[PDB]
């Protein structure tokens, strides 16, 4: 994997309702 | 689809090229067939369970027997994904054999051996053999992904079965809370699904490690054993480097987690901030937390300036270990063209697998704690195994210590019964208990009414609101009646809710929404009970809960005639006991247990009664707002040019390396491949650094001046546009332009790069290259359009639908007794089976496009294969071997290339987003006068005049008022009201320049009110709103931040409103951490919160706003410490939403529909005159 989208995710993140 | 096409996935270039036209709709991506479903392999799933629970003796689902059980049912599709790939890593080791035998038959010039002793035959024998590696890898690939995925919907499901039987005890529910179980479904059973995208990998990479020390041993020697050893030696410390980031990016992650808490008070309390003034203290408050975020961000990026490094870095050191080792240590079978340009592709194999068998080992461990997380979780507490109760001994406690004992409840059908008792008597764990929620140690709860239980209504305590609409909430799944609705919506009055919203019916209410008042919140989850037409109601406290004090009248009203007229039998708990002995047949329980029960003419007849009785756009301008302006020129030319000259680099290693072999100058030969390959190692290390450097450098002057340009904007700007549309872009964009851009940026400027690097060497060694790269080309082109269309539609679709699924693993949680009491189970485990299957064909058609570009790009580099391979050799008869070794990267370079671009396209959009809140300014601050020498030392006069002040907030055809002319002397303590929709909360925010008096003057203490700064206006006049939230931090530092004034002062404005017993019995005293939301003060303490900013501002004036619901002897209480507010002031303009509070004056203006009705200078003759009486009256 040159490119790094790897698999070292974290996972967790909170986004609130659009608009 | 059959084999000859599901291989390369043919089926996607019919919903690409249409994904290009229309866009991606989830009607567009729709249909899931039966073996990717929800349910079938939840279906497989308990069959394995089953069959080791048959097989097993030794019982419980542990660690052990879910590996056993998912190994079982997923083991045949997992070994033809590992099949798949250790042929396609061993077909993928014929490419370095080939490029051996290419460059041994050219330069000094049975059948079948001498077949492959060509360059011709053998590039068609390398071409068609690659066509083998980069299919079965992208099948081995998929299959991975296609059962991973399937992880994925079976143990959400598996885990939402559960959840349909926890127990919801002190005991489970009390330490496991919806926070604890919603990150098994989102953080780890994603790593588990990880560990299934990542499991055949830990097979294959051991294979090439032995094949990759063979083979190059057999290329090259016994020094291929000291080179391949220099890369196994640094996957250690590859891993070390990858542990100390994951530690060091949970710590940001912890971080600015309690900075979004903070940045969520700026923004939800925007307006009590703005209006007194204090929107730059707390502006300084999160930019502390900045500074420590920045710090640790700072952190992440040092130790992700060396995984970068260390995966470049620690090959071109073991290559460089390899060849001077052999030629300095013995060198008998040196560096001829064959043997080295062919074992630098398998290096460059083996690049790849070892720097990232660090982070399968990583995934690994997190499977293994996964697993302990799920197991740990699945032996939780089961449920259990008209009401008519006999013994009644049910407990919380698992074992023993009933919490409710000898309760004998009778309940027969055609009824009415209220429960009343203690507060802590068992009463409404007596209704879950009857419910079926709690262990029945001894008796039975029995049941006939219209083992085999009954569908129940039910309204909890604390009120349960799913975030959807609020007639969707009312609704709950059931078919919309308007008769229904209408008399349920009158009944509680949602009539004002539905007109105050910002949208009435179709208002996201509840959770995640629109936080309503708790009265609020309350009258919402008690009509959907009533809505219901269930065939028992049972309420639990709602009359007690009931805010509204006439409505909880007509709930009375409503709920009887709902009862009587249905049918419905309604038990209703509450300790408010004014229907109690006239029609209820009443069970009072205390202690614990039932006391009496009977009709109610028996409790009168008891002694207790006494008792009660008393879409398609590039953003290149928001890329060039990016690095151009945050990073300045300083750095972005140094890393625009240290890019290129690494990247120079790394052909002139290779040049040079070719002109090496062909003599197989000989120290010359080591003292410039040393030279050179030292010297790439070291611009390795300062490009690694200055990518992640830049982005500190533009993720903090973003973020800085986003903070500080949204705490320089109107308030109208708040209430006009909406408080998650702000706070979503400041938090999720700026972790995107912090954790997320500048790896991709380093990892897409490094590959792209290289890409053109590795097509300049082909079209340099085979100089008609030209004429094959530009058909070639446009297809690579044409492939990348019709790429990035689609998968920036799909990601967004994924992203989109995962949030819905984890927020119903939210409200199942939350609202859990409601589901089970409606023995509703099957109605909200369907949703989910939509709402995982709706991810599952939304992340299938993302990887299914990520297999189609990665087939069709390698088949495109394929041809760069033959067609360099057969020029070069056909120019070379008339530096062959490096161009054919390059040959075979190219075919993964165009990839990432596509791939990052792709992503960093997404990505770039963030930065768009944060540019649009930047250009969002207004409510300036100037003070045309002279602005200290024309203000003396306190504006505290008292002589609020208005001379015909036009005010208004829509800009456009509607003022609020017009003509308005009033002129409280000094002292004038002229509470001031009128109608009830026309002009009153408009009246008090204006007088502190908020609203656009669009003519005539409003003149303050002698100075106008529009010629002064905000700063200075806002700070010297106090004000107290209708129901105001706190601020969490310190007391002292919650009265007053800025304070400077004294401590003792402090004390003596927060005894002289109320609270002060409280205030000083508190565990803190004057630094007492206010606790997230003021659950502990009271609604005085933000009286006494204007009272402290009043007595330290030295003001005489103030604007007083209404009060919206609280013990009204604290609002005479409160109308007291006005009164005492007055005592020391004496001048007040003060709103009042209730005018009974407001006919204590000493004059009085009445406002009709918009205008000035009424300016009655005493207040008494208000009640002679007849429009002033009839508002009053
Ligand atoms: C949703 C995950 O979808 C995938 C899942 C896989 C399976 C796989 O081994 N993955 C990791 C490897 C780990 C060790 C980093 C990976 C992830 C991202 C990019 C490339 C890679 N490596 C693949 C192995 C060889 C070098 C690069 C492949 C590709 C994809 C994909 O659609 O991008
Ligand atoms: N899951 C649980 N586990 C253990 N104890 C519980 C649980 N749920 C409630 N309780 C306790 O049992 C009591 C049940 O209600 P209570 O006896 O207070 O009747 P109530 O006063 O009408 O109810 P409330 O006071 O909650 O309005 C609560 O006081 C609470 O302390």
């Amino acid at each position: 994997m040159l490119s790094r989208k790897g698999i070292i995710p974290e996972e967790y993140v909170l986004t609130r309702l659009a608009e | 689809v059959n084999l000859l096409s599901k291989g390369t996935y043919w089926w996607m270039n019919a919903f690409i090229k249409t994904a290009h036209k229309k866009p991606i709709d989830l009607r567009a991506i729709a249909k899931l067939p039966i073996a990717m479903r929800a349910l079938t392999n939840y279906q497989r799933l308990c069959v394995a369970f089953d069959a080791q629970a048959r097989k097993d003796t030794q019982s419980p689902q542990g660690a052990r027997a879910i590996w056993r059980a998912l190994c079982h049912a997923f083991g045949r599709r997992l070994i033809l994904s590992s099949t798949f790939r250790i042929l396609a890593d061993l077909l993928g080791f014929a490419g370095p054999l080939c490029i051996f035998g290419i460059v041994d038959h050219l330069g000094k010039e049975v059948s079948s051996q001498e077949f492959l002793g060509n360059a011709y035959v053998l590039a068609v024998l390398l071409f068609l053999a690659l066509l083998l590696q980069r299919t079965f890898l992208q099948a081995s690939y998929y299959v991975a992904i296609e059962t991973g995925i399937n992880l994925r919907g079976a143990i959400q499901t598996k885990i939402y079965n559960k959840i349909m039987h926890m127990s919801t005890s002190n005991l489970s529910m009390g330490e496991m809370t919806a926070g604890q179980i919603c990150n098994l479904v989102a953080i780890d059973t994603n790593q588990l699904m990880w560990f299934f995208f990542l499991c055949p990998n830990l097979w294959t990479m051991p294979v090439q490690i032995i094949v990759g020390v063979i083979l190059l041993y057999y290329i090259l020697g016994v020094s291929a054993l000291i080179g391949a050893a220099v890369i196994i030696l640094l996957a250690p410390v590859q891993y070390f480097v990858a542990t100390k980031l994951s530690q060091a990016q949970r710590t940001t992650l912890e971080h600015s987690n309690e900075r979004l808490k903070q940045t969520n008070e700026m923004l939800r309390g925007m307006k009590l901030l703005k209006l007194y003034a204090w929107e730059s203290i707390f502006c300084s408050r999160v930019e502390v937390t900045r500074r420590k975020e920045m710090t640790s961000l700072r952190a992440f990026a040092v130790y992700t300036s060396i995984s970068i490094f260390m995966n470049t870095a620690i090959p071109i050191a073991a290559v460089l270990i390899t060849f001077v080792g052999h030629v300095s240590f013995f060198k008998e079978s040196d560096l001829s063209p064959s043997v080295a340009f062919a074992s630098l592709s398998l290096f460059h194999i083996l690049v790849t697998p070892l720097f990232l068998l660090s982070s399968v080992v990583r995934s690994t461990v997190k499977a293994l704690v996964s697993v302990q997380k799920l197991s740990e979780f699945l032996s939780s507490a089961e449920i259990r195994e008209c009401v008519q109760i006999i013994g009644g001994f049910f407990t919380w406690t698992p074992d023993g210590i009933p919490t409710l004992s000898n309760i004998t409840i009778r309940i027969p059908r055609g009824q009415l019964t209220m429960i009343v008792g203690q507060v802590g008597c068992g009463k409404s764990s007596l209704l879950l208990a009857t419910l079926g929620e709690m262990q029945k140690v001894s008796g039975a709860v029995f049941w006939n009414s219209n083992r085999s239980r009954g569908p129940v209504a039910y309204a909890s305590q604390k009120p349960w609101l799913l975030n959807a609409t609020v007639e969707e909430n009312i609704t709950f799944e059931s078919p919309f009646n308007k008769q229904r609705y209408k008399m349920v919506i009158e009944a509680c009055s949602l009539q004002p809710d539905i007109d105050i919203l910002p949208h009435g019916d179709q208002t996201q209410i509840g959770e995640r929404g629109i936080n309503l008042s708790g009265g609020q919140r309350q009258r919402i989850s008690v009509a959907r009970a009533l809505y219901q037409q269930t065939n028992v109601v049972f309420l639990d406290d709602p009359f007690s809960a009931l805010d509204v004090h006439l409505s909880d009248h007509l709930m009375q009203a409503g709920i009887l005639e709902l009862l009587r007229d249905d049918k419905r039998t309604v038990v209703l708990v509450t300790h408010k006991l004014q229907y109690l002995p006239h029609a209820d047949w009443i069970i009072a329980m205390k202690d614990g247990t039932i006391q009496r029960e009977g009709t109610l003419k028996d409790f009168q007849r008891s002694e207790c009664q006494l008792f009660e009785h008393w879409q398609r756009a590039k953003i290149p301008w928001r890329a060039c707002t990016k690095y151009l302006s945050s990073a300045g020129i300083l750095l972005l030319s140094l890393l625009v040019f240290s890019q290129l000259l690494k990247h120079m680099v790394l052909v002139a290693i290779d040049y040079w390396l070719a002109k090496w072999t062909d003599s197989a100058d000989q120290s010359v030969y080591a003292m410039v491949f040393t030279l050179l390959c030292s010297l790439g190692i070291v611009l390795c290390l300062v490009t690694s650094v200055t990518v992640e450097w830049t982005g500190l450098k533009v993720a903090k002057r973003l973020h800085r001046s986003l903070l500080n340009r949204i705490i320089l904007a109107p308030m109208r700007f708040f209430e006009t546009t909406p408080l998650g549309s702000i706070l979503n872009r400041f938090s999720s964009d700026c972790n995107t332009i912090d954790q997320h851009i500048p790896s991709t940026l380093e990892c897409l400027s490094r590959s792209t790069l290289l890409c053109v690097s590795a097509l300049t060497v082909i079209s340099y060694v085979t100089p008609v290259f030209l004429v094959a790269l530009l058909p070639l080309a446009v297809v690579c082109y044409f492939i990348q359009k019709y790429f990035r269309v689609a998968s920036r539609d799909l990601q967004q679709l994924d992203d989109t639908t995962q949030l819905p699924l984890v927020s119903h693993f939210a409200e199942t949680v939350e609202g859990l007794t409601t589901i089970r009491a409606f023995r509703y189970e099957a109605r909200f485990q369907q949703k989910l089976l939509e709402y995982t299957d709706s991810n599952n064909i939304a992340s299938l058609f993302l990887t299914a496009a990520n297999r189609w570009l990665e087939v069709c790009m390698e088949y495109i580099g394929a041809c760069v294969v033959l067609i360099a391979a057969a020029t070069s050799i056909s120019n070379s008869l008339h530096l062959v071997g490096l161009g054919l070794t390059y040959a075979l990267m190219v075919s993964n370079y165009l990839n990432w290339m596509v791939r990052n671009l792709a992503d960093m396209e997404i990505q770039l959009g963030a930065v768009k987003r944060i540019h649009a809140l930047l250009k969002t300014e207004a409510e300036s601050y100037e003070g045309l006068l002279a602005p200290s020498l024309i203000p003396k030392n306190w504006p505290d006069q008292g002589k609020i005049q208005i001379q015909n002040l036009s005010v208004r907030y829509d800009s456009s055809l509607k003022p609020v008022l017009k003509h308005v002319n009033t002129l409280i002397s000094p002292g004038q303590k002229i509470g001031i009201c009128g109608r009830t929709g026309s002009g009153k909360s408009s009246f008090s925010l204006a007088f502190f320049r908020m609203v656009d008096m669009f003519e005539g003057r409003i003149i303050i203490d002698g100075i106008d009110i529009a010629k002064l700064p905000l700063h200075t206006l806002r700070s010297r006049l106090s004000i107290i709103l209708q129901d105001p939230v706190l601020f969490s931090g310190t007391i002292r530092f919650n009265l007053d931040p800025e304070k400077k004034c004294s401590d003792s002062t402090l004390w003596e404005a927060l005894e002289i409103a109320q609270l002060k017993l409280v205030v000083k019995a508190l565990p803190g005293g004057l630094d007492a951490i206010i606790t997230e939301g003021g659950e502990n003060f009271s609604q005085g303490q933000r009286q006494l919160f204007c009272l402290a900013r009043a007595f330290v501002r030295k003001t005489s004036i103030f604007i007083m706003d209404e009060a919206t619901a609280s013990i009204d002897m604290a609002t005479e209480n409160i109308l007291q410490k006005v009164v005492m507010t007055a005592f020391a002031d004496r001048t007040v303009v003060t709103i009042a939403h209730r005018v009974h509070t407001i006919l204590s004056a000493d004059l009085v203006m009445v406002l009709k529909r918009g205008a000035i009705l009424e300016f009655d200078k005493p207040e008494t003759l208000l009640s002679q005159k007849d429009s002033v009486f009839a508002s009053f009256v």
